[PDB]
Formats: structure tokens, C-alpha cells, sequence
RNA sequence: GAACUGAAGAGUUUGAUCAUGGCUCAGAUUGAACGCUGGCGGCAGGCCUAACACAUGCAAGUCGAGCGGAUGAAGGGAGCUUGCUCCUGGAUUCAGCGGCGGACGGGUGAGUAAUGCCUAGGAAUCUGCCUGGUAGUGGGGGAUAACGUCCGGAAACGGGCGCUAAUACCGCAUACGUCCUGAGGGAGAAAGUGGGGGAUCUUCGGACCUCACGCUAUCAGAUGAGCCUAGGUCGGAUUAGCUAGUUGGUGGGGUAAAGGCCUACCAAGGCGACGAUCCGUAACUGGUCUGAGAGGAUGAUCAGUCACACUGGAACUGAGACACGGUCCAGACUCCUACGGGAGGCAGCAGUGGGGAAUAUUGGACAAUGGGCGAAAGCCUGAUCCAGCCAUGCCGCGUGUGUGAAGAAGGUCUUCGGAUUGUAAAGCACUUUAAGUUGGGAGGAAGGGCAGUAAGUUAAUACCUUGCUGUUUUGACGUUACCAACAGAAUAAGCACCGGCUAACUUCGUGCCAGCAGCCGCGGUAAUACGAAGGGUGCAAGCGUUAAUCGGAAUUACUGGGCGUAAAGCGCGCGUAGGUGGUUCAGCAAGUUGGAUGUGAAAUCCCCGGGCUCAACCUGGGAACUGCAUCCAAAACUACUGAGCUA
């Protein structure tokens, strides 16, 4: 770079992108429990991971690592496949 | 923001301004929504120093357009007639 | 720009009035004016339509002084002007400041009329005007400095020009050298001899 | 009320004529170039070729009212003395963390024949800064840069250990608004800084009340962007077949959002002579030039959209990027090196090499209008405002004026008398435009600071917000525009042509030679056509020449042509798509007609005004933009529907 403030936002950058990278690791393995909970064909665990999965998801929509519309699109398949599940 | 500021039309060493409203992102005289008015800064003769359209620009500080500050001296000036 | 050299050769070619000098003795005995110039002077040659048109072209803009380009932005202006653009040609390029400074009576020649409004001797409404071509309009009283008003150079030019017509249009007041121009002059006002028509016909083609 | 009102032909085939038919010419225009020549001003314009490679210089920073740290003045006082240090304080400056901006403004037209552009629409979306409402801004923790210390390196710097700050980061506290969950319940956030103060606990440290900025959740408004449908968008059929994620469905995934967008199964579908696929070429539009119009050519300036950023890919940061002076990987080419490794991207503004017929200064300033940052001073701005070179274009003004017959001298021709250059020259007499010199001299300038005064929110004459008053305060252009005076006609004309078309003739020299030429054509011993002289004609600070478009060309003929003999009827039938359809009654309302409504960006074109001494140029109002879409009414003609009739 050339202008110092292009070196201040890439240290930054790279900075904002070792934060954002685990985060987004963390919803997605919440998520990737609960799938595999539904597929594996079980309602208590099912539901325990679901119970503790929503709180993360919602924090994390908040805190802007995600956008809140994929987060609620979440929340509610993985609801409807849990209800088709109880059946 | 969208903003009303002026717009330099004229010839070189005699100026005109159209009073633009224009989004902030854009050039001088480029794109815009609506023209209000103008100031002429030379005058003389029966030219019009300054007019403007009042309910227009009642309108757009209704829905929140920041003037400038030559802008809004010479738009309270008019206010004053 | 100007034309600049002899002021009769030009007659003697047209062979027509071509008012080009002050008129004190004559118009014929100064250059025998019935002959074209140089060595072959004695033919009539007739000549064709083209060479109307080109001759009373040439015998307007040497008459009123006036250059080409010029003169074909005032032709396109007369064709934007609405109502027979013939006559509307005449009575726009009349209406010159120098034609008016002359026609008014203040200058021997045009030549001289135009040396009087370019060295900025002559006013409109006391705004220095020295551009001898500006449009006058009706109602502007045209007149010399108050500086200038005691230069016996207008005065010979007012005293010969004293015994040229009446025009019967304009109000001049001569003892303070001041014109009047009321309303643009009609057609039949003018020398009814050489025709507008023909002149638009060259320039439709 | 005005918005237009407009159309020319000539030459050339023949011994001569009429027709057909091609070629050439007279006009308007260029981002133009070349040859001869050259005074000035105003307004504009200026690498069309190599998106070829590039030296140096400049073109994006800002905030101490976010945060530690270090620079710490002036001082209230002390020591010894006149200098320093120190207690308490403290105005300035910034390396780093942090917050905004860098996605705007600026450049270019390579790619792109359709994921682009233009016209009309519509449904499933997002959106910082801006505005209007609503509800809040409570309590904790773990680090880290800078800073020390050690190792390693040529440098950029990298690594180990220690400690610290926040409006940096993460839990915790609740949910007027929100999210999902069917009702049921559940889920999900905040940051504090600056200015003051009545009372209270108390170090009015602080708590508490107010204001200013700022922060959080949400509804709405604009502003901007994303997605879909129908119609239009160059040439070629000597390009006729193209497509297997291809066409549709189901389940899932994914995006902010609909969708084969992705995936697994189900069936074999989809597009195409109304031109699919392929090849060549090319950013599109408003518009520009021509034309009487219909059309034809075209996309220089200015404005809207799109695409790109040495070449090829990919993602991170954010509200927004696949990022024009950001990151990573690979490549080509130039460079440094301690040989370990590093650096670069002028299609940003001047500049250079090269290419070319050909396109300019390595110039000023934030003075003004905008942009970024901050609350405010203020900084940054090759955007912008001005300068430089250039007859490149348009417009305007100068090189003077009157008299002047002895019709002066030279030149040219002659019929030797004379004519012609020619009032032209000389002579006499006048003004100072422009340029030169000197002296006056507006307008682009809004605002900024200091003090006072009056109104408003609290609970308060406290802060601050708002009006006004008074003092002070700036220009690169710039020796401004403009004004006045002074001497002096002083000081500043060239180019083409003269056989016809086309305005303008004689002589001399060669003798089918030398030469001219847009088309007919001139020249071989009186050339108005060659080369020169005189004399004229045409334009004029320009004049010609070349290249390019339309016109004339009714010469691609819709307006508006033709086919017996000039070019032009298939050798002849049958017939597919397509085109066309005798007559009556009735219906419908697609064509057709009238009207209303929305749009057709601004500028440009047209009409009437205003300003610069006029014009060029700038600018107000109107007109116009034949187009497109949505509705209402009519039924003569065409189409569609039903029932007939016989030519
Ligand atoms: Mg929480
Ligand atoms: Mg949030
Ligand atoms: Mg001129
Ligand atoms: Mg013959
Ligand atoms: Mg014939
Ligand atoms: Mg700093
Ligand atoms: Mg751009
Ligand atoms: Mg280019
Ligand atoms: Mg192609
Ligand atoms: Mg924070
Ligand atoms: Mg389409
Ligand atoms: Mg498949
Ligand atoms: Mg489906
Ligand atoms: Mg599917
Ligand atoms: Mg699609
Ligand atoms: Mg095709
Ligand atoms: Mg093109
Ligand atoms: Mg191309
Ligand atoms: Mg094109
Ligand atoms: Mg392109
Ligand atoms: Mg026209
Ligand atoms: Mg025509
Ligand atoms: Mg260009
Ligand atoms: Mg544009
Ligand atoms: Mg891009
Ligand atoms: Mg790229
Ligand atoms: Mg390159
Ligand atoms: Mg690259
Ligand atoms: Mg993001
Ligand atoms: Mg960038
Ligand atoms: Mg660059
Ligand atoms: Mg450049
Ligand atoms: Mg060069
Ligand atoms: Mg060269
Ligand atoms: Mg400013
Ligand atoms: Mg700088
Ligand atoms: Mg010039
Ligand atoms: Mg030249
Ligand atoms: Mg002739
Ligand atoms: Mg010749
Ligand atoms: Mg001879
Ligand atoms: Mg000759
Ligand atoms: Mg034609
Ligand atoms: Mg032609
Ligand atoms: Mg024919
Ligand atoms: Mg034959
Ligand atoms: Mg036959
Ligand atoms: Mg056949
Ligand atoms: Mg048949
Ligand atoms: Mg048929
Ligand atoms: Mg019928
Ligand atoms: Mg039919
Ligand atoms: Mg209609
Ligand atoms: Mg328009
Ligand atoms: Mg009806």
C-alpha cells in the first residue's frame, strides 16, 4: 500500500477477519449438531440441541457477524423439521 | 444525505447557480430529483438577483434535505421577502 | 473587416449611382463612370442570371459596406424574421449604426461615417457605442460627443447633406446634433429600383 | 396568443435528335491535416493511431470532545542566587490503538450483439450518513498495541518474555417496539464523552438535575441499489440445425430476496426460416450533421446508464466492493540485493520515448462553488476556479479620412492618334479604434472572531440554542473588467482564379516538348486552357488543397421508378407456409376513431424576453418531444362468432 490509512484498514481487516472466522465456525457447528440430531432420528436430544442452539443463533444475528433474516429462516426449518419429526 | 446545494452554470467570470437538490454523492452538476430555483450573482439591468419555489422547498426540509450554508443564507434571505 | 482602395473603379465597374464619395462636384465628371475598369472597359458583356445575381449582390454590400459573412448572417436572420423576407433584409441591415450615423446627417461618406463611430465620438443614450454594426432600436436618441459637438468636420457633412431628401420617418432636432429614430422604414420608403427578390433567389439555391 | 413558411439545375455517348443510363459539378458541415501568408479581443475546443512501455514531481486524508503514552509551555512559590531545578498546575505538538472517509469525485471504451441500453410495467428485497415518532443507555471480565528487555536480519522488520488504556472485545441485568414458535411458552442489546448547576449522601471524587455530541432495539419517510416480464437494438443462409443442468416437478440446501441458483431422484423435454446456432463487427441513449419532408449517416463536446483498471483468478472488511493510487496466488516485463528475500503498475494531472498526416505547460491558489474529516477553529482536494501554447471553430474590430487633373512619372497594349493601371500617386487638410505610455478603478466575498442585548428547556436570569446590535477581518485571476489623458496615419494584406459548366483578357517564350486538369479536354511555330508579365474577378486574417457524410440522385422510387425492342417475366404446371376474400342479418370490440390520466430526466432544436458597448456566449418563461402504457365512449370499414343467399 501507499496511503497509511490502506495499511491501517488491511491490519484491521485481517484483524476483524481472525475475529469473525470462529464465530461463524461456532454457529455453524451449533447448527451442524442439531441437523445431525434431526437426521440421526432422535426428539430429546433433538430438542436439547435446538433449546441450546436458538440463544447463540439470535446473539449472533444481534452482533452482526450474520444477518438476521438467515438467522430466523434458521431457526424456523429447523422448527418445522422437529415438529414433522414428533409425528 | 440528499442535499440542496448549487450548481454552477454560466460563462467563465460570470457565474449562475441553479439551486439543485442532489443525493451528496454526486458531482456538482450531475444527476438530481428536482430544481428549485436560481441566484444570479451578477445582476443588472432587469435580470433577478435570486428566486426560488417555496412550497418545493418546504417539501424537501419536510422529508429532511440538509442545505448548504450559502445555501441557507440565501434561501433565509428569501424567506425574509 | 474594411475594404480599403478606389472608390470610383468600383462605380465604374457596377456602372450604377454607388454612392462613394462626398458628392461635392459630381458623380460622373471624376472617372467617365459608364465604363468597366481596366483595358477591356468598352464591352457591354451580357451576362447571364448567375451574373445578375452575383452583380446586385456586389451592388448592395458595396453600397451598404458590408462583409460576406456578415451579410449572410444578416440574409439568415431576415429568413428567421417572419413576413416576406425580401424587404425584412433591407429593413434589418438599414437599421446599422453607421448607416444611421450617416443617414442622420453627420458624416460625408459612410467611410467617413464609420471613422467617426470607431474612434468613439457618437452615442446612443450616452453609453459609448463603437461598434459600426449594432442594431439600433426605435426610439434611441443617436447623438454626438458634447466634446465632439464643435468639430467642423460634422458640421460640413450636416451643411452638404443639408440638400439630400427627406426621409419622413425620423425626428431630428440639428442644432444639438442629436437623431430620432421612431419606427423601422417601409419598403416603399426606399429606392424602389433594384428588387429584394432577386437576391433571395440566389441565396434559395 | 409565438413556437415555421418548404422542394432550382448544369456538363458529358451523336453528323444531328429523342429516350435510357452511369460519371462529374454548383450547397451545408468536420475534434480535421497540408501549402502560401499572418494584427487584436471575447466564447469554446484540443492523441481520432500503440487499452504500446514508462524517469522524477503532485493527484485522500481527518478527529486530542474516544484512548494510554510523551512534548509538557505561562505561572502561583521555594532553594542557592539572577540561572537552573523542583511542588502544584499547565497552553501546544503526535508515533500507536480507536471512529469515519477511502465503493465518492476523476479516467478510458478493451470487452460486450445481450445478465448491456431504450420504452412500459411488477413482487418476493436490502439500505450508513438525513428527517419524523417510540423505548433505553445498568452492572462485570479477559486481553493487546505503543512502552521495556532478549534473540535474529541488508531492509521492510520477525520472534520470546512483562505490564497498561478506552467510544477496542466478550459474558451478565431486563424486552413499549422485534423473531421465530400454531394458540402454549420461549428467543434475542446499549458507550460513554464535553458544559453547567438548586438541594441531598459524600473526597456537590462521585451520586443527582439540565444541555450538547454520541450509542442501542424498532415503525415510517425519502435517497440509493438488487430481482422479474413484454417490445425494440449491426451484417452474413456461400452459417440449418442448437441444447443432457439442458426443459419441467418433488424433497433439501442457499441468498437480503423469487429462481436449476446448487444438489438427489422423476419424465424427455426445450429453442428454431417471425432466422435458433455460428462467423465478423460494435459500448448504448438523450442527441449531432444533413434533408422540403419521409429518410440517410453518425454517437467528437455536455448529461444518464454499462464495463474495465499490467494479464488471469479468489475471497476478506462494510450499509454498500469482488475494490482506479487495498489483500492473496500465478504469469510477463523493468529494478534493488548482504543471494536469505524484496519492489512496481500514469485508461488520475503536467511530462518523455515510440506510432502517426497530426493534437499543447514537468504553471498557480483554496479566492469562489462542491467533497472528506471535526461541535468549533482548520487541514486535505491536478475535482473545481484560473493562467500557458495552438488562425482549430464561431463572433467582433483594426491596417485610416476628405479634397486632389498636370489626368503627374514608370509598366502594359496599340490603330502610334491614344487608351489602361487611375483620384490611384504626389499635394493640401482632419480623428486616434486597436496596439504603446501614464493615472484612476467596481465585481466575483458568503462568511469567520470578540462584547452586549432580547426571547426557550429545566426547577432554576446557571450553561447552551436562536434574533439583532456594535468592533475587527480575506482575491490566485490581477498591472481585472471598466474609465481618463498623451504623442503620433503613424504600425498591421494575403490567397485562389480568369475556355465552357462559373464572375473575370491581352502580350511575350516554347512548339504533341516542357507542362495543366473536377468533367469535357488544351499544347505540334499568333495557345484568353502551358510558364511568365501587365489588367481584371472572387474571398479576406485568412485562401486554397486533400480525406469523410448527407444533398442534388425520382440513381433502392413508403411518400416516389421500372421489366415487347435500353438491365429486368422463372421453359411450363401442381401445390405447402404466407398474402388477399362475392353478398345479407345479428353480435363482439382486436384493428380503427375521439377523450381523459401517467410518463416521455436535464440540457440541445423552435417562439417571446433579459446581460455583457452588439454579436459569439450566458440565462427566464413557454412551446415541442410524432413515442409508450391504463381506462371511457362510437360501430362505417377490416378481423372474430352465429345464421343465411346464389352472380
Ligand atoms: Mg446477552
Ligand atoms: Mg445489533
Ligand atoms: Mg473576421
Ligand atoms: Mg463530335
Ligand atoms: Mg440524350
Ligand atoms: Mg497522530
Ligand atoms: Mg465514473
Ligand atoms: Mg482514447
Ligand atoms: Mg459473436
Ligand atoms: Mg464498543
Ligand atoms: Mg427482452
Ligand atoms: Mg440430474
Ligand atoms: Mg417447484
Ligand atoms: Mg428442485
Ligand atoms: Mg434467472
Ligand atoms: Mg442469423
Ligand atoms: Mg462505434
Ligand atoms: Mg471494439
Ligand atoms: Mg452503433
Ligand atoms: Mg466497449
Ligand atoms: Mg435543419
Ligand atoms: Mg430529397
Ligand atoms: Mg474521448
Ligand atoms: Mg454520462
Ligand atoms: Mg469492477
Ligand atoms: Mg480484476
Ligand atoms: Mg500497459
Ligand atoms: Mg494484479
Ligand atoms: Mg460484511
Ligand atoms: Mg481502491
Ligand atoms: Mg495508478
Ligand atoms: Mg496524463
Ligand atoms: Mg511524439
Ligand atoms: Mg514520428
Ligand atoms: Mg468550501
Ligand atoms: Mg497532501
Ligand atoms: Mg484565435
Ligand atoms: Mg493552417
Ligand atoms: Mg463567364
Ligand atoms: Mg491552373
Ligand atoms: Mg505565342
Ligand atoms: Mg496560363
Ligand atoms: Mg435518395
Ligand atoms: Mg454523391
Ligand atoms: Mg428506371
Ligand atoms: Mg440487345
Ligand atoms: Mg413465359
Ligand atoms: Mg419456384
Ligand atoms: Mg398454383
Ligand atoms: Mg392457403
Ligand atoms: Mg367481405
Ligand atoms: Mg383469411
Ligand atoms: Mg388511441
Ligand atoms: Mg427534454
Ligand atoms: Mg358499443
Amino acid at each position: 500500500a501507499n496511503t497509511p490509512s490502506a495499511k491501517k484498514r488491511a491490519k484491521q481487516a485481517e484483524k476483524r477477519r481472525s475475529h469473525n472466522a470462529s464465530l461463524r465456525s461456532m454457529v455453524r457447528t451449533y447448527i451442524k449438531n442439531v441437523v445431525k440430531a434431526i437426521d440421526a432420528k432422535d426428539l430429546e436430544k433433538a430438542q436439547a440441541a435446538f433449546t441450546a442452539a436458538v440463544p447463540v443463533i439470535d446473539r449472533m444475528a444481534d452482533k452482526g457477524i450474520i444477518h438476521k433474516n438467515k438467522a430466523a429462516r434458521h431457526k424456523s426449518r429447523l422448527s418445522g423439521h422437529i415438529k414433522a419429526l414428533s409425528t | 444525505m440528499v442535499t440542496i446545494r448549487l450548481a454552477r452554470g454560466g460563462s467563465k467570470k460570470r457565474p449562475f447557480y441553479h439551486l439543485t437538490v442532489t443525493n451528496s454523492r454526486n458531482a456538482r452538476d450531475g444527476r438530481f430529483v428536482e430544481r428549485i430555483g436560481f441566484f444570479n450573482p451578477v445582476a443588472t439591468g432587469g435580470e433577478v438577483r435570486l428566486s426560488v419555489d417555496q412550497e418545493r422547498a418546504t417539501y424537501w426540509l419536510g422529508q429532511g434535505a440538509q442545505p448548504s450554508e450559502r445555501v441557507a443564507q440565501l434561501l433565509k434571505d428569501a424567506a425574509k421577502a | 473587416a474594411r475594404y480599403i482602395g478606389p472608390k470610383c473603379k468600383l462605380s465604374r465597374r457596377e456602372g450604377t449611382d454607388l454612392f462613394l464619395k462626398s458628392g461635392a462636384r459630381a458623380l460622373d465628371s471624376k472617372c467617365k463612370a459608364e465604363n468597366v475598369p481596366g483595358q477591356h472597359g468598352q464591352r457591354r458583356g451580357r451576362l447571364s442570371d448567375y451574373g445578375l445575381q452575383l452583380r446586385e449582390k456586389q451592388k448592395v454590400r458595396r453600397i451598404y459596406g458590408v462583409l460576406e459573412r456578415q451579410f449572410r448572417g444578416y440574409y439568415q436572420e431576415a429568413s428567421r424574421r417572419k413576413g416576406s423576407t425580401g424587404e425584412n433584409l433591407l429593413q434589418l441591415l438599414e437599421c446599422r449604426l453607421d448607416n444611421v450615423v450617416y443617414r442622420m446627417g453627420f458624416g460625408s461618406t459612410r467611410s467617413e461615417s464609420r471613422q467617426l463611430v470607431s474612434h468613439k465620438a457618437i452615442t446612443v443614450n450616452g453609453q459609448t457605442v463603437n461598434i459600426p454594426s449594432y442594431q439600433v432600436k426605435a426610439g434611441d436618441v443617436v447623438a454626438v460627443r458634447e466634446k465632439s459637438k464643435n468639430q467642423l468636420r460634422i458640421a460640413q457633412a450636416l451643411e452638404l447633406c443639408g440638400q439630400r431628401g427627406r426621409v419622413e420617418w425620423v425626428e431630428v432636432d440639428l442644432d444639438k446634433k442629436a437623431g430620432t429614430f421612431k419606427s423601422a422604414p417601409a419598403r416603399s420608403d426606399l429606392s424602389a429600383d433594384i428588387n429584394e427578390n432577386l437576391i433571395v433567389e440566389l441565396y434559395s439555391k
